C-alpha cells in the first residue's frame, strides 16, 4: 500500500510493464517526462507503457484464506512431530 | 526415476547441490572427472558436492495432498464464474439495445395505428 | 451520448430487479427437486457405470498399490531395528 | 482433547439424506445436491479420460 | 486489490501487457493453456508476455467449529455459483422472447403501411 | 530448488469422510507418540 518513488499511499496505483513495481500516477509521469525511463531498473519506459487506474471489472468486490489458515496450522503440526520424533 | 544425462533408470541416484537434478552416480562421476562441472547448468561441482532421518513417511496419496486438491476445486470453479460473468455482460448488452429498439419502435406502431385509422376515419366520412 | 446513458441506467435497474427476484426464492421447490431426481438418476447411473468400470480396472491396481504400501511399513520397521 | 476423550468432531451429515416437498431450507439443500452432483459427474469424467494410465504411472 | 477472474486477493499477481489487468498467476496460466488469449480483451497473449507484479493475515478469532465453518462456506459458495447461472439462462431466455416480438412487430408495420398506402390513394380520388 | 496420486473413484467425501479421517489420524497418532 505504498508508492516506490515518494513512499506515499497511492490513490491511483499505476505500474510499469518492464519492472513489476506499483508507483503513483503523478510521480512516475514526472519521471517519464524528465527522462523516458523506469526509475527502479533504468530500462526503456513511456507514458503509454504504464497501466493506470484500478482493475475491478467483471469481478465483484470468506473461503480462500480458510484453506490458507488450514495450511498454516498444519505447518506447525509437522514441525512439532519432527522434534517429538527426534527425541 | 530417470537420469537426465543418459535417460535410463539410474541404479545409484545421486543428487547434485548446484543444479538440483537426479543423476546416476557412475554417469555423473565421469562427467565430473572430465571437467569439474554440473552437466545441466555448467556451474562448478565436485564429487564430494554430489550426495546420494528418523520420522517415518508414507506414500503421497489422495493432509497436504488433500489441501492442494481443494485449491484445484476452487481455482477451477472461479474460472467457471468468469464464463457466466462474461456471457452475462454480452446478453445484458444485447438486451439493453434490444429493449431500446423495442421502445423506439413501439412509438411508431402507435402512430401508424393512429394514422391508418385516421385515414379510414377521414376517407369514409367524405 | 444521452441515448447511451439512458440505456445503461435502465440496464442497471433491470439488473437490480433480477438480483431481487433471485434473493427472495433462495410450487417452485417441487420442480427443482424433480430436476435433481432426473440428475440424481442420470448422473448417479453414469457415476455407477464410471465407478464400476474404474473399480474393475482400479481395484486390482489399488490392491497392487496398497499391498506395496504395506511393504514400506515393514521395510521401515526393520530399518530402525537394524539402525538401532 | 480429541485424542484423550476419544471423540472426533461431527461433520455435516446433511447432504446425503434431505427430503422432497420440504421448505425454503430444503430448497437450499436440494440446490446443493445438484451443483455437487454436476461437479461429481465432471470429477468422474477427467478421471476416466486418463483412466488406468494415471494410476499405473503412480 | 482484486484479481479480475476469481475475485480473490492475489498472492502472486501478474499483469497482462495487451490489456492493463492484474490477474492471479494460477488462473491466467490455465486460461492461456486453454486458448492463447486475454480473458477481458480477447487479444493474442502468451505466458512469457506476463510481468510478475498489502498481505494482511485473517485472525478468525479464539477448531472443531472451524471444521463446520469451512463446510458452511463451501455450502454457500456452491449455491452462490448456482444462483448466478440459472439467472444467466433466464436472462438469455427472456432476451430471446424480445427478439421474436421485435421481428414480429416489424412485420405488422408492413401491413399497417399498406393500409396507409391504400388510404392515400383513395383520398386522392 | 512430478508426483502422481490417483484420486479415488468415489471422490462430499473429500469434505466429510476424508478430511475427518486426516484430523483423526493426526490427533490419535501424536497423542500416542506423546505416550511413547
Amino acid at each position: 500500500m505504498l508508492c516506490a518513488i515518494s513512499g506515499k499511499v497511492p490513490r491511483r496505483p499505476v505500474l510499469s510493464p518492464k519492472s513489476r513495481t506499483i508507483f503513483e500516477k503523478s510521480l512516475l509521469e514526472q519521471y517519464v517526462k524528465d527522462t523516458g525511463n523506469d526509475p527502479i531498473t533504468n530500462e526503456p519506459l513511456s507514458i503509454e507503457e504504464i497501466v493506470e487506474i484500478v482493475p475491478s471489472a467483471q469481478q465483484a468486490s470468506s473461503i480462500p484464506n480458510l484453506l490458507t489458515s488450514l495450511q498454516n496450522e498444519w505447518d506447525a503440526i509437522m514441525l512439532e512431530n519432527f522434534k517429538l520424533r527426534s527425541t | 526415476m530417470l537420469c537426465a544425462i543418459s535417460g535410463k533408470v539410474p541404479r545409484r541416484p545421486v543428487l547434485s547441490p548446484k543444479s538440483r537434478t537426479i543423476f546416476e552416480k557412475s554417469l555423473l562421476e565421469q562427467y565430473v572427472k572430465d571437467t569439474g562441472n554440473d552437466p545441466i547448468t555448467n556451474e562448478p561441482l565436485s564429487i564430494e558436492e554430489i550426495v546420494e532421518s528418523a520420522q517415518q513417511a508414507s506414500l503421497t496419496e489422495s493432509i497436504p495432498n488433500l489441501l492442494t486438491s481443494l485449491q484445484n476445486e476452487w481455482d477451477a470453479i472461479m474460472l467457471e464464474n468468469f464464463k457466466l460473468r462474461s456471457t452475462l455482460d454480452s446478453l445484458t448488452k444485447k438486451l439493453s439495445t434490444v429493449m431500446y429498439e423495442r421502445d423506439a419502435a413501439k412509438l411508431v406502431a402507435a402512430q401508424l395505428l393512429m394514422e391508418k385509422n385516421e385515414d379510414s376515419k377521414d376517407l369514409p366520412k367524405s | 451520448x444521452x441515448x447511451x446513458x439512458x440505456x445503461x441506467x435502465x440496464x442497471x435497474x433491470x439488473x437490480x430487479x433480477x438480483x431481487x427476484x433471485x434473493x427472495x426464492x433462495x410450487e417452485s421447490r417441487m420442480q427443482h427437486i424433480t430436476q435433481g431426481r432426473t440428475s440424481m438418476k442420470i448422473q448417479f447411473k453414469t457415476a455407477m457405470p464410471p465407478t464400476e468400470v474404474l473399480l474393475e480396472s482400479i481395484q486390482s491396481k489399488v490392491e497392487s498399490i496398497e499391498q506395496l504400501q504395506r511393504k514400506l511399513q515393514h521395510v521401515q520397521p526393520l530399518e530402525q531395528q537394524n539402525n538401532e | 482433547a480429541l485424542y484423550t476423550e476419544y471423540l472426533k468432531q461431527r461433520n455435516n451429515k446433511k447432504r446425503r439424506t434431505p427430503d422432497f416437498n420440504d421448505d425454503d431450507d430444503t430448497l437450499f439443500l436440494e440446490e446443493y445436491r445438484r451443483k455437487y452432483p454436476r461437479i461429481d459427474t465432471s470429477r468422474y469424467i477427467p478421471n476416466e479420460s486418463s483412466e488406468v494410465s494415471l494410476l499405473g504411472i503412480v
